[PDB]
């Protein structure tokens, strides 16, 4: 079917060929490394860009056209390792999974550190030019900041033939984050990716439905101008896209309810669907803070509000063990902040959510 | 072409085959080598090249002079200070005595040992750093120490004791920041075949390794120019479209800071001013998002205590600055009023 | 975690017996489907490795895996880092007991009502229409009125069923309203005023 088909093509993990949307930034990595590996000298750059501007799958797409030509023959053999911060159980870890992708050996931290330190520092036999890509920079983070400085210091060594491209979220890294002689090696080399612009975002979904008529231009003009609005990020976008299909399977209307339940928070609803109990309770707990002004409270005065107005409402007296119960439920659903392990009279409640929403939430 | 790619390599930081504006304190090195071959330390700024020049006047002192064995050894390889005791051992061949009578033989050729980065050798009791300098000056010692020290306080905070004995007091020898003649010499000796950039980059840190890269990034751009002043002041400055939503939000806080004078804001009466100028133009867990996403771009910075409510917000641009980063008016009188 | 996961999978053998931290074993090798009780505790990991690891297999495109998640906190968002968000998909089911009092009720009926494969058919009929009379008394409606003030949650209705029938004996093979008042009464005393109860005079005083 066409949703069918729509569905496919809209999937996260179909990567296209190649969209020239980021050519540009393309083009300069693109020369760079090629630099770096036609005069047989090492390098290093850093990236920082948010979440979702497509840095891996750019890095992902010069690696294979790369490989490419060097498959024609036309750049010297290279040996590509990529490594990611996050997919590792301690940082040290790390000297490990860069030996074995390159020799194949199991050894200890601090002696596949002392190898590595061997082979790139030594010379030693005439190596293909390597290649290390590092995902998730900021996570390898270390209070002696050892291993950060060797990887961005054995490129520096005319010996290593080594060249470096460190992904981040953040462009103070090299600033804050990282020492004096460090920073000045990434320094004048920081690549930073700006979220897509509405017209970036739609010719992506162009040529994501290219030759598909199933969406109409309004929708998917709505669609990228929130998207521009609120995040600018593609991977929403896409979520965003199937859900509507979804609803379609089941129009402008469609979009908007994908976005307006997939982005807005659904505390007012779970506070409409409360107890009666328990908006006698948010009601006196609004009730103390307009009489006090503080946004703490104890239980006591809270407790004597909720009596007061069981009273003015007519229902039956409550006992202390039931305001409690009510006050630990409301707690694990995290609309409160309270600590009842212990203290039960003297209990500190601070609101989890702005006033005006609850007082909007219970005008109803 | 060849052009521009033998200028950028010309131009690289590898150790150059000379180093000039910098004879002075290669000649004092040398002199001092020279008289105890027949205790140092050296403190730099970064990018002084003193590693370079050590190696240098080594390697010279090698093809000119015998009788000696050099030994370098890098401090950042160690990932433990007392780590320091096996290296040595391991380049010459209870670890310490057998260092110290295989050092204080009666005869033997002279070490001469050199470990870049002293800084990084700091203990919690400094022990080993005591030993390190007390070693040169026992009995039938025939050792000459250098060390390399980016910190200038060395020999002021870890050695008080040195002071109190003067007979193991070392020279200290100090490298002064490249000024902008010096700077110019080395460029105009890369390219045998630029005062603005000097001048900057001496005014700033004084780095030749920064006017390098600077010079590379420069012939960068203009051959990427050509294949399709201005270009270094151009890069420096580079060096040295916002959401909607992420201006309302700014907009909010500025008017906040404005009003209640308070450096730093708590994050819920950030989001309820935003959600009142929302109101007004009609327009918790997106405002967290979009704060976190505007730390990342290093407009705000964020003092994280554990909690939404009490991650603290702060700016870190002025006011006039801001502003002027906006290339629309309306808005601005429209959040204004 | 990830000694459960290898166990689960039956992979001991391919992976190893012994500790060792290396996990790129299953790693290189990873429709297998995941279920996640407690989900909230998992983000308060050191470094929320597992969540992440899962969340990127499932954006991945080497094999399907399919992720659900249980949690009692409406907060759930915010728990999570902006790596793992991001790469969440922004897919939410909320429970809630949306229903009215009668509908309650309604619940409580067919709640007690025996099932239609029991072997008596007659004793069977029997018990429905005792059910069915019980549902309209008006003591009975006036506990369940109360409970449902208390309380939403069909855990504490089965709790006070389970009570009520513990007292059904074979003199009294059908239950009875002040059987349900007696259960209640005792599912709703306060323990404070028995401790004091419980005192003597020189800790009064
Ligand atoms: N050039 C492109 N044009 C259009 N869409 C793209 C492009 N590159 C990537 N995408 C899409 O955007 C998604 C995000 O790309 P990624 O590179 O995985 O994100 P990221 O920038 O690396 O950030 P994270 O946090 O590491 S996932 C991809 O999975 C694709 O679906
Ligand atoms: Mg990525």
């Amino acid at each position: 079917s066409v949703l069918e088909e729509a569905r496919l093509r809209l999937h996260v993990s179909a990567v296209p060929e190649s969209l020239p949307c980021r050519e540009q930034e393309f083009q300069d990595i693109y020369n760079f490394v090629e630099s770096k590996l036609l005069d047989h000298t090492g390098g290093c750059m850093y990236i920082s860009g948010v979440p979702g501007t497509g840095k891996t799958a750019t890095v992902h797409e010069v690696i294979r056209c790369l490989q490419q030509a060097a498959q024609a023959n036309d750049v010297p053999p290279f040996q590509y390792i990529e490594v990611n911060g996050m997919k590792l159980t301690e940082p040290h870890q790390v000297y490990v999974q860069i030996l074995q992708k390159l020799t194949g050996q199991k050894a200890t931290a601090n002696h596949a550190a002392e190898l590595l330190a061997k082979q790139f520092c030594t010379r030693g036999s005439p190596q293909e030019t390597t290649v290390l890509l590092v995902d998730e920079l900021d996570l390898l983070w270390t209070h002696k900041q050892d291993i950060m400085y060797n990887l961005f210091d054995w490129p520096t060594h005319k010996e290593a033939r080594l060249v470096v491209l460190a992904i981040a979220n953040t462009m103070d890294l090299p600033e804050r984050i990282m020492m004096n002689r460090v920073s000045s090696r990434l320094g004048l080399t920081r690549m930073c990716f700006q979220p897509y612009t509405y017209s970036q975002l739609q010719q992506i979904l162009r040529s994501r439905l290219k030759h598909l008529k199933a969406f109409e231009d309004d929708a998917i003009q709505l669609v990228a101008r929130k998207v521009a609005a609120l995040s600018g990020d593609a991977r929403r976008c896409l979520d965003i896209c199937r859900r509507a299909t979804e609803i379609c399977e089941f129009t402008i209307a469609h979009s908007m309810e994908a976005v307006d339940e997939m982005f807005s928070s659904s505390y007012i609803t779970a506070i409409k669907n409360s107890s009666v109990l328990e908006q006698s309770f948010l009601r006196a707990i609004l009730a103390e803070f307009r009489r006090s002004g503080l946004e703490e409270a104890t239980f006591q005065q809270i407790y004597s509000q909720h009596v007061a107005l069981c009273r003015m409402e007519g229902l039956p007296y409550p006992t202390m063990s039931e305001t409690m119960a009510v006050c630990s439920h409301l707690g694990s659903c995290r609309l409160l902040l309270v600590e009842p392990s212990r203290n039960d009279l003297l209990l500190r409640v601070r609101l989890n959510v702005s006033q005006d929403d609850v007082l909007y939430a219970l005008k109803d | 072409g060849t052009c521009y790619q033998q200028a950028k390599l010309v131009l690289n930081t590898a150790v150059p085959d000379r180093l000039p504006a910098r004879e002075r304190e290669m000649d004092v090195i040398r002199n001092f080598l020279r008289e105890h071959i027949c205790s140092l330390y050296l403190s730099g700024a970064p990018g002084t090249g003193k590693t370079a020049c050590l190696s240098r006047i080594l390697q010279d002192l090698k093809k000119e002079l015998k009788g000696f064995k050099t030994i370098m050894l890098n401090c950042m390889s160690l990932r433990t200070a007392q780590a320091v005791f096996p290296a040595i051992a391991q380049e010459i061949c209870d670890m310490m005595r057998k260092l110290e009578k295989h050092m204080t033989a009666e005869k033997g050729p002279m070490i001469v040992l050199v470990l870049d980065e002293m800084d990084q050798l700091d203990s919690k009791g400094q022990d080993v750093l005591y030993t390190l300098f007390e070693w040169p000056w026992l009995s039938n010692s025939h050792l000459v120490l250098i060390g390399i020290a980016n910190t200038l306080d060395l020999t002021d905070r870890i050695l008080p004791r040195l002071q109190a004995r003067e007979k193991c007091k070392p020279q200290l020898l100090n490298f002064p920041p490249y000024t902008r003649n010096q700077i110019v010499t080395i460029l105009q000796d890369r390219l045998n075949q630029v005062q603005f950039c000097a001048r900057k980059v001496s005014a700033v840190s004084g780095d030749v390794r920064k006017a390098l890269d600077v010079c590379r990034r420069a012939i960068e751009i203009v051959e990427s120019d050509v294949k399709s002043l201005i270009h270094i002041s151009q890069v420096i400055s580079e060096v040295d479209s916002f959401p909607l939503q992420q201006k309302i939000l700014v907009c909010s806080l500025m008017l906040l800071i404005r009003q209640l004078k308070i450096k730093e804001v708590t994050l819920g009466k950030l989001y309820e001013a935003y959600s009142k100028v929302c109101r007004k133009q009609q327009v918790q867990s997106e405002c967290l998002s979009l704060s976190g996403l505007l730390e990342a771009r290093g407009i705000l910075g964020l003092k994280r205590n554990k909690e939404t409510r009490l991650t603290k917000v702060f700016f870190k641009i002025e006011e006039k600055e801001i502003e002027h980063a906006l290339k629309d008016k309306a808005l601005i009188g429209n959040i204004l009023a | 975690a990830l000694k459960e996961i290898t166990r689960q999978l039956n992979l001991e053998n391919v992976v190893g017996d012994k500790v060792f931290g290396s996990f790129a074993e299953n790693l290189s090798f990873l429709p297998v489907i995941f279920i996640l009780d407690e989900f909230d505790l998992f983000a308060h990991h050191k470094n929320q490795t597992l969540l992440y690891n899962l969340f990127d297999i499932s954006q991945s495109a080497q094999t399907p895996i399919a992720v659900i998640g249980l949690t009692c906190r409406l907060d759930i968002l915010e728990l999570l880092e902006k790596r793992v968000k991001s790469r969440f998909s922004h897919r939410q089911i909320h429970l809630m007991n949306s229903f009215g009092f009668p509908q309650y009720v309604k619940i409580f009926k067919e709640q007690l009502s025996l099932p239609a494969e029991f072997p008596d058919k007659v004793f069977a009929e029997k018990w429905n229409e005792n059910v069915q009379y019980l549902s309209e008394d008006r003591s009975v409606q006036e506990v369940l009125q109360k409970h449902f003030n208390i309380s939403k949650n069909l855990r504490s209705l089965h709790m006070l069923l389970m009570l009520a029938l513990n007292r059904v004996t074979a003199s009294h093979p059908f239950m009875t309203a002040v059987d349900l008042m007696e259960a209640s009464q005792l599912c709703s005393m306060d323990s404070k005023a028995n401790i004091v109860h419980g005192l003597s005079v020189l800790e009064i005083c």
